[PDB]
Formats: C-alpha cells, structure tokens, sequence
C-alpha cells in the first residue's frame, strides 16, 4: 500500500516509518547481527525477516506479537520475495537456494549447483520460474514444481544483478564491464520441456 | 453518520450492507450497525466518485466502480486487493 | 499563522464548540482544567476519548471547549462529543490517513455515537 | 619487552602511506608515497635517516608494491605502478630506469588502475588485479604470457591477494572484498580451481596475509577474530574457528600473520591508541603489548617483517612507528 518503511540496520534494529508524514512509528528487534533482508506480504498481515544468524523471522504486522521463527544452516546473503504465489527464496553461504512457505512457517524446497557465490536472482511473473547468476559465469533458471534446474547460460562476462520485467517479457542484466544494461527476450510462445543439466564447460 | 450515499449492495445473508459515501470512502456495516471499515479514494485522473459496488458470492469480496477511468477490488478485512483500468 | 482545526457537537439542547491547536497538552472547559466536570460521578465519560486512544497521543496538541445549553448530563455528552471529532480532524491534516483510520477503526467498535449525534424524529408506526 | 625509540620519519603534511614493506637481509624499510615519493630508509631501532629516494616527474604513483623477495631481483629491482597504465622498473645496479611496460595489449586500459599487482616467487608470472580477471605476464620480457578469468561480479579492486606459503605452483589465494569470499587458482594450470569456499562476509571484508597451511586467521569491522583451518573448504565450503577471539570493542581494519603462521595482528584507524595482537597455535592473547595509552594511534597500514620481529605501523599523521617483537 506505500504507507510503510522498513528499515534494516547493521546492528540488528528493525524500525518501521511512516511513508506520508515522515515520522517514526514502531519499533522491532529480535535479530542480533545484521538484518539482511525484509519483506511484507501483500495482505500487509504477515511481516518477514532474515539475520545473519541463521534465524527467519516471522511476525504479525497488525499486532506487535512475536509469531514464529526459524534456525537454519548458514548466513542469509539475499531476500526476494514474491506476492502473488506468498513464496520466498534465500540465499545461503552453502551455496544453496531455499525456497521457503511464507503461510505455514516451513521450509519447502533447498536447490543445489551453484559452484560459487550467487549474486542476484528473481521471481518470473506468474510465479513458476527463478532465474539466479553467479560468479561461475552461469546464469540459471529453476522451476520450482519439478525441483530441477531447467537451462543454463554459460556467458563469457559476469553480469552483476538481474530482474524480471513485471510483464512477462524482459529480462534485465547489469555488468561489470561496460556501461550499458543488457536487455533479454523471454520468448513465451510455448515449450513442453523439462530437461537438464550438465553441458560444455 | 455521513456523506449522501447513492451505492447500495447485499451480502447474500441478510446480514451486511455495504455503502458508498459522497467521497473515495465505501464503508460497510451489519444489521446491528457495527461499521466495520471505511476505506480509500477511487484514483487515476489521466471529482472522485461512488456510482456502483457489489457484494461478490462466497463472501469475501467486494467490487468499487465510479465514474474515473478505474475499478477496485476489496475484501472484507480493510486491504486494497486490485486496481485494474481502462 | 498556526496549523489548527474546529469541530463542535451537540446533544439534546446543549451545543459545544473545540478549538484543536498545536500545543503542549491542555485541556480547559470555560476556564478550568478537565478533572472538574462536576456532577462528579460521570467525569469518566469525558475521559472515554482519552483512554479509547491511548495517554500519550496529545503531545503537540492543545484543546479548549466551552459549553453553551442543555441540562446537567447533556453538556457531558457533548463535551465528549467534540473532543471525539476534535481528535480525528486534527488527524485529517497534518498525521497522516492512517492513524485516522486507526481512531475509526478503534471508537466505532466502542461507538456510543461519537461520530454523529443522535436526532430523534418520533413516528406513528 | 624493550620498549624502543619513537618515529622520526614525518611527513611535512601529516601524510599517507601507500604500502609497506621490508628487507630480509640488511635492516631498512620500503615506503611508497602518494606525494610521488618512493623512498627506503634505514631503521635499527634508533636510527630514522632516509638513505635514499625515487621522485619519477611526469608520473604520478598511487600503489606500492613489493617486488620479488627471490629470483636475484630482490636487492637491486623493485617494480611499482601508478594510475597511468603500465609499471616502472627500479634498478639499484642505482640504475632505476623505468622499463615502460605499458605493452599488455588492449587489456591495458580495461582496469581502473594497476592497484593490486603481486608478484610469484620465480618472477617468471606476475599477477594483476581487475575490477575482474587476473594477468600473469612475466616481468622479464615484457609480453603478456596468460590469464586466470577469475570471474567476479562485484569486484570492488580486491585489496589482498597472494600465493600460499606451501608452494605457489599448488594454488593462488585471492580474496574478493564486499562478500568476504575467496577464489583459490591453480597456477600450475591456468583455468583450474582448486576449492573455492566462503570465508565470513556476512563480517569483514578485511585484509588477510599467509600463514602456514599451518593456519588462517580472520578479522572484521566488529572485533572479531575467528581461525580457519586450511582443509575446511572441502564439503561442507563454509568452515568454523576453534573459538571467537574477541578483544577490540570496535571496529578493526588491520589483520597481520607471522611468518611461521603463529601471530594474529589486529589494529583500526578509529580511536587513537588500540592494537592488539594474538598468539598462535596456543590461542593466546597477548597482553604486555601493546595497550590503550600507549602510543599507537589511527594505524592505516601495518606490516611485520619476513622474519615478522618488527612491527611497522604508518598512521595519519605522518609518522612511522617501529616495534621490536
């Protein structure tokens, strides 16, 4: 609704602003090391969190009470959430992609095969597919029904982030070198395909 | 308490009336008066106004239109669901 | 020029009339402070819009009403009354929508009608 | 411990230092300044007089580097660059004529800067820092030999990065800043990792040396100093220390090993007067040395010795402290 802003601080704080007047509202703290990532889904009832710590927060919007949280296996490096399908993926330090309920507080899905850091990723559209790219100089996409990586694109120059179009069009890359921002082409006029991995180094 | 209305709409219960006041405010209340939620302008200039609502069939919905190029979604709790437009 | 508001409101005969500026918290009726009222036994139904919204809430405000009419309970009711809807309408301009919601949303669940005044008009059934 | 003489060695602003390094065989200190000054001067303890400079005109300098401990280089040729794109040759047969290796070819000018360039231990590959993938061309004729495309994604100019002490030709260490992470290479095959795993990002970007190996030791913005074996970037990739040391109360942004892996060094550039240094294998703090009313100051760069007893301590005033240790 834009009335609200979270603000993550380095030292843990999670405090909440107005949008309209400016002024200081509510204040939440139960992380303690550096909040890496919030989000709210679009009901605005259900407030999302993720610590350094390994700890997923949890919490009621309306009220100010603490619902539930989470421990898992590493550092959370990254927070994307998506609205329409109430799903969201993390980032781990074991170079994994969780894929997390957002209803029921529990862990769906954990993806492995990156070799190295991820650095960027993003929800399509309708809700099916993540596209993340890392430092292996692979970008790759993953459809969350079958648990299995779909297709790989090997590039020769590392893109820094990515984000789907909110049409079901555009794909947009950002590099390192040169200045300029990549723009692709979803192609969406069918496929029936599930294959896989592996391929030319 | 307010604001000439012109919108009415049924739940199918007998149960809730829903009203659109002379502003972006639509409010609903029961047969015991209990007004539970005034809510939000109609938006999108290229004044604002209330003309129709409907009550949808499960329960759970409610649908805005005026005069201004929009059409809105709510529910029975307080959120702005979906704005779709011509 | 100072940010301010007026609103009023009415029960039976009495009529009373709320100024709401930016201050640092006081509350007068004609002359003396709130804790007054005196019939003494109902002084709780003045406090109602204090309480309903919470203590604080009043920080950069000021409110002064005054009382004309009515007999000794009427002129509660209306105080009541306009301090109610002095409240939201400083709400409207300067804090945002969603706080005023939140007063609505709050005192119309408890609703002894502080938004609208009663008004009888009697009818052979 | 023998507490010794202070600086002498002033800036007449209260300057910067560009890096520091030292001899191995006779007692004097290498110094880069961002004044376009490449001076050594000799240190005992008690003596503070330069011996001898290098002011090149019409060439600025902005990063220091130390050239070659051994191929036969190491007493006579030390090779430096600036923000122009290529490196100056320093010859003390004092010859110091600058050899213009501006000659790496169309990815010359692809970097911001020449700002992290090391040496191997050979002289036969001289590495190069990107924005970004890593150069090896040899500094003895010139031609660029090859090139590791360590790949990168957000590399802000890694600010550390250095071979193993057990053999160069086993793998590369380069530590990429803003994720912590750090890329291992296979020198003795360009195109090959050997592990690549997560050191903590989550805390600390911070710059690393070399034990062994033997040890690792790391340091963050926080007061934090954990101990990462070398063996845990098999599976799992992320490794965990011994224990958490913690000393500071703030901020730290100096990490310093000795040269048999067995010291930690950690210092800031935020509150005058706060350095400590831990001991290793035996994970111990040391604290006759130094404190908190001692002169230590604001402390940009630090270095220890390749025998690592003298501490080297370039602060922002000008000065430039030593420590026997």
């Amino acid at each position: 609704c834009g009335n609200f802003g979270f603000i993550g601080s380095s030292n843990g704080s999670i405090t909440i602003y107005n949008m309209q007047s400016g002024i200081l509202r509510k204040k939440y703290k139960l992380h303690k090391r550096a909040v890496t990532g919030i989000s709210l889904d679009g009901m605005n009832r259900k407030m999302v969190s993720c610590g350094l710590d390994g700890i997923v927060g949890f919490y009621d919007f309306n009220k100010s009470t603490l619902l539930g949280k989470l421990k898992l296996d590493a550092p959370i490096t990254a927070m994307v959430y998506h609205r329409s399908s109430d799903l969201f993926a993390l980032a781990l330090d074991d170079l994994s992609i969780v894929v997390i309920d957002a209803v029921t507080q529990r862990v769906v899905r954990q993806l492995w095969g990156h070799s190295n850091r991820i650095t960027a990723f993003d929800f399509s559209p309708e809700g099916r597919w993540i596209v993340s790219a890392s430092l292996d100089s692979t970008i790759r996409t993953w459809d969350l029904p079958t648990g299995g990586c779909i297709d790989g694109i090997i590039v020769d120059n590392v893109a820094t982030n990515v984000k789907f179009s909110p049409n079901g069009d555009l794909l947009a890359t950002t590099h390192v070198t040169g200045n300029g921002i990549c723009i692709w082409t979803n192609r969406a006029q069918f496929k029936t395909v599930s294959t896989r991995t592996i391929d030319e180094s | 308490v307010y604001s000439d209305v012109l919108a009415l709409s049924m739940r199918p219960d007998g149960k809730e009336v829903a009203v659109s006041t002379l502003k972006g405010q639509i409010s609903i209340f029961n047969i015991e008066d209990a007004k539970q939620v005034g809510n939000i302008d109609c938006r999108k200039d290229i004044s604002k106004f209330f003309t129709t609502i409907h009550y949808s069939f499960d329960g759970m919905a409610i649908v805005a239109g005026g005069n201004n190029n929009s059409i809105c979604l709510y529910d029975v709790p307080n959120e702005v669901l979906l704005k779709r437009f011509i | 020029a100072v940010p301010s508001v007026q609103t009023f409101g009415k029960k039976k005969s009495a009529t009373a009339v709320a100024h709401v500026k930016a201050g640092k918290g006081l509350i007068k009726v004609n002359g003396s402070p709130i804790t007054l009222v005196e019939p003494e036994i109902l002084r709780f139904k003045v406090y109602e819009p204090l309480l309903l919204v919470g203590l604080d809430k009043f920080s950069n405000i000021d409110i002064r009403v005054r009382v004309t009419g009515g007999g000794h309970v009427s002129q509660v009711y209306a105080i009541r009354q306009a301090i109610a809807k002095g409240l939201v309408a400083y709400h409207q301009k300067y804090v945002d929508e969603q706080s005023k919601n939140e007063l609505k949303k709050a005192f119309t669940s408890y609703d002894r009608t502080l938004l609208i005044a009663d008004s009888r008009r009697p009818e052979p059934k | 411990i023998v507490r010794l003489k202070d600086a002498n060695a002033s800036h007449p602003s209260h300057s910067a230092i560009q890096s520091l390094s030292f001899h191995p065989s006779k007692p004097l200190l290498l110094t880069g300044g961002y004044d376009k000054t490449l001076r050594i001067y000799h240190i005992d303890g008690k003596t503070n007089h330069l011996v001898t400079s290098l002011h090149l005109v019409g060439s600025p300098i902005q990063t220091c580097t130390f050239y070659t401990s051994l191929s036969n280089q190491n007493q006579q040729n030390i090779f430096t660059a600036g923000r122009r794109r290529y490196m100056h040759s320093w010859d003390l047969s004092q010859t110091a004529k600058i050899e213009k290796f501006s000659r790496l070819y169309g990815h010359e000018s692809t970097q911001r800067s020449f700002e992290n360039f090391k040496v191997a231990h050979l002289q036969n590959s001289q590495t190069n820092s990107v924005h970004g993938w890593i150069n090896i061309l040899h500094s003895t004729s010139g031609l660029w030999l090859m090139g590791c495309k360590i790949e990168g994604v957000i590399t802000d100019f890694c600010i550390d990065y250095q071979p193993i002490s057990r053999g160069k030709f086993r793998t590369i260490l380069i530590a990429v800043n803003a994720y912590g992470e750090v890329w291992e290479f296979d020198l003795n095959k360009n195109g090959h990792v050997i592990r690549r795993w997560k050191d903590q990002g989550g805390v600390g970007i911070t710059k690393i040396q070399v034990g062994g190996n033997r040890w690792l030791a790391v340091g963050s913005e926080s007061g934090f100093v954990n101990l990462y074996d070398r063996n845990n970037a098999m599976t799992s990739s992320t490794p965990t220390p011994v224990a958490a040391l913690d000393q500071l109360t703030t901020t730290i942004s100096n990490l310093q090993f000795s040269p048999d892996g067995q010291i930690l060094c950690m210092a800031s550039r935020a509150v005058k007067d706060a350095l400590r240094l831990v001991h290793l294998p035996s994970c111990s703090v040391f604290s006759n040395w130094p404190t908190s009313g001692t002169p230590l100051g604001k402390v940009t760069s630090v270095a220890f010795s390749p025998s690592g007893g003298l501490l080297a301590v370039g602060n922002e005033q000008g000065k430039v402290r030593l420590w026997k240790l």
